[PDB]
């Protein structure tokens, strides 16, 4: 659920040769702190397949000072599709905005037809405090026939964490799923 | 109208009017052996033609028949 | 096949392939991508090429999203005329593509199905490609 | 004079004409063919249709034998809801149906069939033959 990731400080190293000896580049903040770090590359990139930026990873510093972090984002090499340089949240206790996944529980009436469910959204916006941290937020999409649009004002909302983004904001469709017998025109 | 030929087909008359026709077809009897009965049934299905039964001659048990409906162009 | 509605400027200079891409290097509406490795102009009917393929391909199931459109358009002179005269004549469109360019995404579909579109689609193109299914690095962007 | 067999077909209720395959191997029989619509369809009149499979044998002196068995679940099945043909698409499009009693009815039918010696097991094949045609299992 809520992983762990050995962190170490570094100072004026040349980023470029962190890179090269598979660390990766990366600082945490928050309104108090605010300190140059890097990770090891494989070490990251396992918890974070895993992590995302949905839960908590936890920071093994190296000084016993163990640290709860949310990966605010991943700065990544547009060319050769590599991560570049994490950024690292410290959680306090006053509400955080971030994200939560979405779980899409059903199959729609779209499909059962030949339909495809679009999903626009994967995850939502919610200020909610760092005790609750609902990892998925369920969805019925079962009740979806084509032309079917879901918008964020439905959306069950758990204790009680607060939809960030407008309600109208929408999130889930159903939509014509191609044909070749189309396309000839 | 009712129309009787001709026998080099051109002719005859256009589709603007013409809503009959007619192909002399024949069935025919086959004795085979065996089974040639699939690889044939299926060519006299191309050139369409038409099943009535006919009956296995004793053997030879390769003894065999078929009777077919086919229309003479096909047929041929 | 894609072209624009209506523009300002009949035709326009070729620039240059530079860099690699200013934007759309993530996966962000499908499961799949097709990205590009070389830069190059692809051509409307590159694109389409390779739309087709993949419909072709799912034969009525998926979306299709298509993250390059073609608003460049491309000048030829007739042929055998001599330098100089004028600009050619607009004789199509291409989009500029820079490597790390997400070009196609494809979703609802088995992933033994995309990779075999996305892989037909990347033969119709002009340049080398990289299939890729949508991260969670591409979720954090 | 033509040899012994252990014919393996699977021949319909009803339509019984000498036309194949009732021959390729039933003329290795002289095989008395009309005895199927006889001795089959006074028993099976009560059935109605349906492909009852069948399981000939001749012998020296050419003559048969065999013991039938019973029409498909997509047959008891398309009377008791109006129904010649299936629904063309499955899964999704429903035109007649079977209550969660006239699924079990149907496996009373055909019983001394398949294997299980349950009602619970048997009419889940039955009720597996629903979605197979498209025909709802009322809840
Ligand atoms: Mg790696
Ligand atoms: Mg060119
Ligand atoms: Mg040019
Ligand atoms: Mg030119
Ligand atoms: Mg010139
Ligand atoms: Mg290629
Ligand atoms: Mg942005």
């Amino acid at each position: 659920m809520e992983y762990r990731l050995k962190a170490y400080y570094r100072e004026g190293e040349k980023p470029s040769a962190l890179r090269r000896a598979g660390k990766l580049p990366g600082v945490m903040y928050n309104r108090h702190l605010n300190r140059k770090v890097y990770v090891d590359l494989v070490e990251f990139d396992k918890v974070f397949r895993q992590a995302s930026i949905h839960h908590v990873i936890v920071l093994e510093l190296p000084d016993g000072q163990s640290l709860p972090t949310l990966v605010r984002q991943v700065n990544l090499d547009k060319r050769r599709r590599r991560p570049e340089h994490v950024d690292f949240f410290v959680l306090s206790d006053e509400p955080v905005e971030m994200y939560v996944p979405l779980r899409f529980v059903g199959t729609p009436a779209g499909v059962r037809a030949g339909g495809v469910l679009q999903e626009i959204h994967r995850d939502i916006l919610v200020k909610v405090s760092p005790r609750n941290i609902p990892e998925f937020i369920e969805v019925d999409v079962s009740g979806l026939e084509i032309g079917d649009s879901l918008h964020a004002s439905d959306l069950k909302l758990p204790p009680g964490v607060e939809l960030a983004v407008s309600p109208e904001e929408t999130i889930a469709a159903v939509v014509p799923p191609e044909d070749v017998e189309k396309l000839a025109e | 109208g009712e129309e009787v030929e001709v026998h080099n087909p051109a002719d005859l008359p256009d589709p603007t009017r013409i809503e009959e026709i007619l192909e002399p077809y024949v069935k025919l009897t086959i004795f085979t052996p065996e089974e040639y009965v699939g690889s044939l049934m299926q060519l006299l299905q191309e050139k369409r033609g038409r099943l009535v039964n006919m009956n296995y001659l004793p053997g030879a048990q390769k003894r065999v028949e078929l009777v077919y409906e086919a229309p003479f162009a096909e047929i041929l | 096949m894609l072209m624009p509605r209506r523009m300002k400027y009949r035709k326009q200079q070729r620039g240059r392939l530079k860099g690699a891409t200013k934007g759309g290097d993530y996966v962000a509406f499908g499961d799949y991508g097709l990205v590009a490795l070389e830069p190059a102009w692809i051509t409307a009917q590159q694109i389409e090429a390779a739309r087709v393929a993949m419909v072709r391909h799912f034969r009525r199931g998926g979306k299709i999203f298509i993250r390059i459109f073609p608003d460049k358009p491309y000048t030829k002179k007739p042929l055998e005329v001599r330098m100089g005269k004028g600009k050619g004549n607009v004789e199509g469109y291409v989009a500029v593509v820079k490597p790390g360019r997400v070009m196609f995404e494809v979703a609802g579909v088995t992933e033994e199905q995309a990779m075999e579109a996305l892989r037909i689609a990347g033969h119709k193109l002009p340049i080398k490609t990289k299939i890729v299914r949508r991260d969670a690095y591409d979720e954090a962007q | 004079k033509k040899v012994v067999a252990v014919v393996k077909l699977q021949l319909p209720a009803g339509k019984a004409t000498p036309a194949p395959p009732v021959g390729p191997a039933l003329g290795q029989h002289g095989a008395n063919i009309m005895e199927f619509v006889k001795a089959f369809n006074a028993a099976t009149a009560n059935m109605g249709d349906a492909i009852v499979p069948v399981e000939i044998t001749i012998y020296a002196d050419r003559s048969f034998t065999f013991v039938t068995k019973t029409p498909p679940a997509s047959y008891l099945i398309r009377k008791a809801a109006g129904l010649e043909k299936g629904a063309h698409k499955p899964g999704r499009e429903k035109v007649g149906r079977i209550t969660w009693e006239q699924v079990l009815e149907i496996a009373k039918q055909k019983m001394p069939d398949l294997n299980t010696t349950d009602l619970e097991a048997a009419a889940r094949m039955i009720a597996g033959s629903a979605r197979s045609m498209g025909v709802e299992v009322v809840g």
